[PDB]
């Protein structure tokens, strides 16, 4: 009842770069895509105990994780409730991952053969290859994700530090520089965001609070500063649109100063009100 | 007579993980342990032309035989359908080891846990089966 | 790996009032004793990933929770490092219980023979006889406690409310009134606990802020007041030695107002110092 509901991302303990990636019925291991095809719905049914992991393709909406009993395969089929469709997640505390056991028969959990890339069901070990890490889906899309950020008001152009000594954060047109990339990085124990200049080895973006609203890059050696911290919140119905609000003070947004677009255009927090202005595109850079 | 790929008699069982520990009772489970030129390491094999199977008692213990119990632990026990085996030859006197019974409506075998090969104080459980390619599944039969 | 270090409670699912129980290197299922016979430090081993599970024996201190394989028993022995001294803790999520399963053999789980009242060894299933409950031994003893407490000031007088009506609260000499009782309960969700007056059906003792350093009985029903909610922490070497922290602001500490000791001396939240009037000992109504 606290995974209940949750859209996730399913990876191997084994292999950090491989998903549960579904197709046509078919689960396999794949390299990251960061859409639909490695997404999973966890239902909880509380009578059971157990969940269901449906998957989030677009066009078969009713499929689910399926033990093809009586052989050790796996695939999606539609759901109907079955027992061999209920799954038990049992997470290895102090590990950070879980092993999932088949609801319909516990003696059996899924295990990972990186080498076909596929999914099967094994009996317990001690391996990794029956390990998995379970992500919060928006988290697993943007943790040590390279991107530029852009308002929405003008996708052609991007948040920048200006350059390598002057730490300003402006409006500038898209040129491919590194100044313009950001690599974000999630703190688990803050659950919290930070944008890396990529200019910079340790420069972060940061509401400058001494200062107003001005926001600057700043050195990450400033160990506990929630300033140096964001909350990415995605908008309804999109896929790239996100509003970032800042941990020390939630009520304070990234904000486009005065809706303008023009080059030089200051990038600040504002209490947010979530007008266009404080929405931004997080994009893959081209 | 013989009516099958396996004739009565004395066996001692071993796992394919180590040709010098030997199938026997240690309290209420069962494990492989150092030659012990005993009766507890020797098993007699029957065959049962009713049922297709074979029995397999304990020499020592000749009324008790090899069954499972609720817990994936093999047992020795009394007379009972738990106590029929059904094996598959894989090669010169190397045998997975089917229950008759389909349990929780799979095929279960004689399972045996090893660590880098060593299955030193591990139980004989019954776990599921789904190939003949598993070797904690794997025993030999050598009449002795 | 939050775990590591910590000491804990066990108990089963299956049987709420049995706990892990040790005494000469027996391990059994036993009723609650609130003492260090139930609790075990859970000892990680970060290459392992699992844990021993170290009685809090004042007597013995050196015996872990071992599996005598390949027995169906279980024991404790001397501390050896040994794979048979060694479990997978497996939170089931949504569940809220533990699977212990042996790193020796990880297709083998506790069991809770609760009829013979002690533990074996299973495949997994999902009945509720292989699942646990570790909790935190404070939050074990204290959790659904009936206690009367007392200032360290002077034991023989106690923290009452002053009667039905008047929801007042202060120190007054013990006459086992039901007045002078308090149920604590934990909330899992706030991390804190209330402490429930036993003259009333529903009033907790709460922290009015908007009478300045007042606290009284009110209704529990007042649903989202911090105030009403506080953290017990155990005085250093001590049995039954703790300090209670208001949960909205959490150096205001229970005081005994003045550290004055008569009958009707007032009971107020304090600034802490840790003296010996911001200190209590929690006991059960002898
Ligand atoms: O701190 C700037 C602030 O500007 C607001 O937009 C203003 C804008 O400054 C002004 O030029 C215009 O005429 O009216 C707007 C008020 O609605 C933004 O709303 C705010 O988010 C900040 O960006
Ligand atoms: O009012 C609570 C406050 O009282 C202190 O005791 C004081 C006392 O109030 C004061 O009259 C006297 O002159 O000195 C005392 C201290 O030595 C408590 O020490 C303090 O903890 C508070 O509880």
């Amino acid at each position: 009842n606290s995974l209940n509901d949750k859209i996730v991302t399913i990876s191997c303990k084994a292999d950090t770069n491989l998903f549960f990636y579904q197709v046509a019925g078919n689960v396999s291991l794949f390299q990251q895509t960061r859409n639909y095809l490695e997404r999973w719905r966890l239902i909880y049914d509380s009578n059971k105990a157990a969940y269901k992991i449906k998957s989030m393709d677009i066009h078969n909406t009713n499929l689910v994780l399926t033990w093809n009993a009586p052989t050790h395969n796996i695939s999606t089929q539609q759901d109907s409730n079955a027992d061999n469709q209920y799954w038990l997640l049992l997470k290895d505390i102090g590990n950070n991952s879980f092993i999932i056991a088949s609801y319909k028969n516990p003696n059996l959990v899924l295990y990972a053969d990186t080498v076909a890339r596929n999914l099967k069901l094994s009996t317990l070990n001690n391996s990794n290859y029956i390990k998995f890490i379970i992500e919060d889906y928006i988290i697993s899309d943007l943790n040590n994700f390279t991107c530029k950020i852009s308002p929405i008001l003008d996708l052609n152009k991007v948040v920048q530090q200006v350059d390598v000594t002057n730490l300003n954060v402006n409006l500038y047109t898209w040129d491919y520089g590194r100044n313009q990339k950001w690599t974000i990085r999630y703190n688990e124990e803050k659950a919290a965001y930070q944008f890396f200049n990529t200019i910079l080895s340790n420069g972060v973006l940061t509401w400058i609070f001494s200062n107003g609203n001005t926001v600057r890059v700043s050195s990450s050696n400033d160990q506990n500063n929630d300033a140096q911290y964001w909350l990415i919140n995605p908008v309804s119905d999109t896929d790239e649109t996100y509003t970032i609000t800042n941990l020390r003070d939630t009520t304070k947004a990234l904000d486009l100063y005065g809706g303008q677009t023009a080059n030089g255009t200051a990038i600040q927090v504002f209490n947010y009100h979530g007008d266009d202005n404080q929405k931004w595109n997080i994009r893959n850079p081209p | 007579v013989e009516r099958t790929f396996l004739p009565n008699g004395n066996y001692n069982i071993k796992s394919i993980f180590s040709g010098s520990l030997y199938l026997n009772p240690v309290s209420k489970s069962l494990t492989f342990s150092n030659e012990s030129s005993a009766n507890n390491q020797k098993w007699n094999v029957e065959y049962m032309a009713e049922n297709r199977c074979f029995k397999i008692s304990n020499v020592a213990e000749p009324n008790k035989y090899l069954s499972y119990d609720n817990f994936g632990f093999i047992s020795l026990d009394s007379l009972s359908n738990r106590c029929y085996w059904f094996p598959i030859k894989i090669a010169v006197n190397t045998y997975i080891m089917l229950s008759l019974n389909k349990v929780n409506e799979l095929d279960y075998a004689w399972d045996i846990y090893d660590t880098n090969e060593n299955i030193l104080s591990q139980p004989l459980l019954l776990l599921p089966n789904f190939d003949i390619y598993n070797s904690n599944q794997m025993f030999k039969l050598e009449k002795i």
